[PDB]
């Protein structure tokens, strides 16, 4: 069958230089193809981290990925104004990839 | 005539290591003067007979092929040696007779906002032929699980890029590796110097 | 560098309607591409691949309606023929590409809108 994901929690309402850990879970054992996205709603969805476990240009260590399995964290630290938005974790195991429902941090 | 070496050295674009251009060249005249007295060039070495020597020894036929590598992984281009673009990405012979010209062109390619133009192979399911290119950017399949084109588990996309800005330390500086290889057949030296 | 879509618009159920995606500031032709969905508060939905460094096309069996993928190479773009419409496909398309732990070169496209309704 497919590979089920589970985000957690699919909201989080949030205030200013907090570290909010998003999960994402995983109903098969991934090795780490797990993805990250930013999205205001009505953008481009910009890639966060790659393998689950590195950065990217352009976004620095305020997040940071790791996790493997099925477990995969998304380790949002000292939270910014602008990265209050609606985020997502992604599979790339198998065929079908699926993503998160999303989780959506948002000003408190 | 002349040999295009103001069109080869002093050429505006490399292409990187999975694609590297190259010229074949002949039936031209040989500058090689100049070579050493350009003397901005980081590593820069011979063989088959001394670098003095092969000012008028000249040649049938000669191979221009140019690319771009990193600071680092230079010396992995040296004939009959390892390494990733010497594995996987450029292969010099094991009889080989041409020199290695070298130097850094990092006030070029390395670019403030990130270099991401360049690229090279990391994997493929067997060392490479000498100098045969490797254009092919197919999926290959590490593990016995088929992907099949697509990118999946067990499997990984062939190609990355480098990272070049002039952020990066001196042993990350871009050279634009130029090849010289040279043969001798029953044509002639079409190719010679003075 | 850059990716643009075809035409969002309203269109009957049942029909079809070919969706073009074209490249710039590097080519389609060394990699794959996707297509991905989002509903209005929806997630974001895997659609399908395609791979032109060899040939495969691959469909989300969620949304198994023959909905057709290949190229214009040459053009840098990318065609997928929405058929066998319903309206709960009425939502936002995407051009997407997924770094697979050794790219990253996740660049998505402007966003159309697909409308699967008898009134426009």
């Amino acid at each position: 069958g497919d590979i089920q994901l589970t985000q957690s929690p699919s909201s989080l309402s949030a205030s200013v230089g907090d570290r909010v850990t998003i999960t994402c879970r995983a109903s098969q054992s991934i090795s780490s193809y797990l993805n990250w996205y930013q999205q205001k709603p009505g953008k481009a969805p910009k890639l966060l981290i790659y393998a689950a476990s590195s950065l990217q240009s352009g976004v620095p260590s305020r997040f940071s990925g790791s996790g493997s399995g099925t477990d995969f964290t998304l380790t949002i630290s000292s939270l910014q104004p602008e990265d209050f938005a609606t985020y997502y974790c992604q599979q790339s195991y198998s065929t079908p990839r699926t993503f998160g429902q999303g989780t959506k941090v948002e000003i408190k | 005539n002349l040999c295009p070496f103001g069109e080869v050295f002093n050429a505006t674009r490399f292409a990187s290591v999975y694609a590297w251009n190259r010229k074949r060249i002949s039936n031209c005249v040989a500058d090689y003067s100049v070579l050493y007295n350009s003397a901005s060039f980081s590593t820069f070495k011979c063989y088959g007979v001394s670098p003095t020597k092969l000012n008028d020894l000249c040649f049938t036929n000669v191979y221009a092929d140019s690319f771009v590598i990193r600071g680092d992984e230079v010396r992995q281009i040296a004939p009959g040696q390892t390494g990733k673009i010497a594995d996987y990405n450029y292969k010099l012979p094991d009889d080989f007779t041409g020199c290695v010209i070298a130097w850094n062109s990092n006030n070029l390619d390395s670019k403030v906002g990130g270099n991401y133009n360049y690229l090279y192979r990391l994997f493929r399911k067997s060392n490479l032929k000498p100098f045969e290119r490797d254009i092919s950017t197919e999926i290959y399949q590490a593990g016995s699980t088929p992907c099949n084109g697509v990118e999946g588990f067990n499997c990984y996309f062939p190609l990355q890029s480098y990272g070049f800005q002039p952020t990066n330390g001196v042993g990350y500086q871009p050279y634009r590796v130029v090849v010289l290889s040279f043969e001798l057949l029953h044509a002639p030296a079409t190719v010679c110097g003075p | 560098q850059q990716l643009v879509e075809s035409g969002g618009g309203v269109v009957q159920p049942g029909r079809s309607l070919r969706l073009s995606c074209a490249a710039s500031g590097f080519t389609f032709s060394s990699y794959a591409m996707h297509w991905v969905r989002q509903a209005p508060g929806k997630g974001l939905e895997w659609v399908a691949v395609i791979s032109y460094d060899g040939s495969n096309k691959y469909y989300a069996d969620s949304v198994k309606g023959r909905f057709t993928i290949s190229r214009d190479n040459s053009k840098n773009t990318l065609y997928l023929q929405m058929n066998s419409l319903r309206a709960e496909d009425t939502a936002v398309y995407y051009c997407a590409r997924h770094a697979t732990l050794m790219n990253n070169k996740d660049i998505w496209g402007q966003g159309t809108l697909v409308t699967v309704s008898s009134a426009s």
